[PDB]
């Protein structure tokens, strides 16, 4: 089982997912077509403000 | 380039802390597995295993 | 000074090279779901209008 942790926008919260293009999501972080497993998202605002 | 964050931002700014699990479920040796009690092992007889 | 929804606010494009990837920064974009057309490869694309 591998984790990945970091931080993105707001607006690209869902930019993360196999087969996306944009800035993060071809040039950051890619995920395969053929990935399994899933993502986590939860607002940090209170803290990394 | 600078990627900062302010209290003041809204909704689609503000920091989103994402991570990510990726599996890799495929016949190869199990190292993560449930909490599943393993139980004593039968042969020759039909089960569920 | 958007309009009503009641009587919505139309807009003519012309001929443009038309970059989708600058706007990001121009709205929180707190959903941006597409359809047929996915913004991904966006711009890559030549419209009729
Ligand atoms: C619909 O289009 C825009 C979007 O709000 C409104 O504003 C003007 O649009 C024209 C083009 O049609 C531009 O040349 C102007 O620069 C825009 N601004 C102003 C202050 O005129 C336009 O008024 C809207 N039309 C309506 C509501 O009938």
């Amino acid at each position: 089982v591998y984790a990945d942790s970091f931080v993105i926008r707001g607006n690209e919260v869902s930019q993360i997912a196999p087969g996306q293009t944009g800035n993060i999501a071809d040039y950051n972080y890619k995920l395969p077509d053929d990935f399994t497993g899933c993502v986590i998202a939860w607002n940090s605002n209170k803290l990394d403000s | 380039q600078s990627y900062g964050f302010r209290p003041t931002y809204g909704v689609g700014h503000q920091p989103y802390r994402v991570v990510v699990l990726s599996f890799e479920l495929l016949h190869a040796p199990a190292t993560v597995c449930g909490p599943k009690k393993s139980t004593n092992l039968v042969k020759n007889k039909c089960v569920n295993f | 000074r958007f309009a009503s929804v009641y009587a919505w606010n139309r807009t003519r494009i012309s001929n443009c090279v038309a970059d989708y990837s600058v706007l990001y920064n121009f709205a929180p974009f707190f959903a941006f779901k597409c359809y047929g057309v996915s913004p991904t490869k966006l711009n890559d694309l030549c419209f009729t209008n």
